[PDB]
């Protein structure tokens, strides 16, 4: 989905 | 320890890493969450083999390294059965104590329904058995965030604009708020993210984000059904939790007798930011109804  | 294999389940090859504990006094069967992350986040439960717990991770189908059959079978359903056959082929007719994380856990409460007769306990940490209603609550939290992130999710999220530089801001935000609160992201959880965002599944079962549910599970709500589950239950959720513990409720209220408990300082990813008191818990839990 994410984090960076 | 962990024995990594490929095991062949309703005709495609599913991964597996199957940890033993030394005096083995029981085997925990566990299932990640996204839909479509991987096992990898979880690993941290591997501490509980220490406690005479042997652990089972894999990665479902379409997730991580297993492979993806074709889309019309990407349900909670096939789900269900690929862990019952996983679990019969791996272990035969012993009884196993099964473990869901987020997705994984609303897949184990519907794995329950059907095979608990296979089960020792079970346990759900920022599970749900409503689809709806965790989205209503992480609506909820949206509002409950800064302006800006809250017109950027609204504005962007609104127009299909995921990859915005703002919007991501905002999901950054969300995330280390009710995802995992704690520094320094472990390897494992980032390389479920990444194991997300790679694959098919998330993107079609889910949707865009944690927070962004519109894929083909949008309506599974299975609240009516969980409550024949007569099996010894953990019902776990973090304070901060993206699943809020008012989801965690409506699961604890359904199951008779079951444990609810609500990890102070902690949201989705418990078992990292209190590895040691999440996992002594759970250990305890096994061990009470051996
Ligand atoms: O992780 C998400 O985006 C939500 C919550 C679990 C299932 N889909």
């Amino acid at each position: 989905p994410l984090g960076g | 320890e962990c024995i990594e294999n490929y095991a062949k389940v309703n005709g495609i090859y599913i991964y597996y890493k199957l940890c033993k504990a030394p005096e083995e006094k029981a085997k925990l069967m566990t299932m990640h969450g996204g839909p479509g992350m991987s096992h990898d986040y979880l690993l941290s439960l591997r501490d509980m083999t220490k406690e005479g717990i042997t652990v089972l991770f894999y990665d479902q189908f379409g997730c991580g390294r297993s492979e993806e059959p074709d889309q019309s079978k990407f349900t909670i359903d096939y789900g269900v059965e690929e862990a019952e056959a996983l679990r019969s082929k791996l272990f035969g007719n012993e009884k196993v104590f099964l473990m869901g994380s987020s997705y994984g856990g609303a897949l184990a409460l519907a794995y329950a329904v059907k095979y608990q007769d296979h089960l020792k306990g079970l346990i759900v940490s920022g599970g749900l058995s409503s689809v709806p209603l965790t989205v209503k609550e992480m609506n909820r939290l949206i509002d409950e965030l800064p302006a800006k992130y809250r017109d950027a999710i609204k504005k962007y999220g609104s127009s299909g604009s995921y990859e915005n530089p703002e919007y991501q801001e905002a999901v950054n935000y969300f995330y280390h708020q009710h995802l995992l609160r704690s520094e320094d992201w472990p390897p494992e959880v980032l390389k479920s993210l990444e194991y997300a965002e790679r694959r098919n599944v998330y993107r079609i079962m889910n949707g865009p984000n944690q927070f962004t549910i519109t894929g083909t599970i949008k309506d599974w709500d299975i609240t009516d059904k969980i409550s024949a589950i007569k099996i010894p239950t953990l019902i776990t959720v973090g304070e901060y939790d993206e699943v809020t513990p008012n989801v965690a409720r409506v699961i604890h209220e359904k199951i008779a007798g079951s444990e609810l408990h609500v990890f102070r300082d902690c949201s989705h990813l418990t078992m990292w930011e209190d590895r040691e008191g999440y996992n002594k818990l759970l250990s305890d839990f096994i061990l009470k109804h051996l």
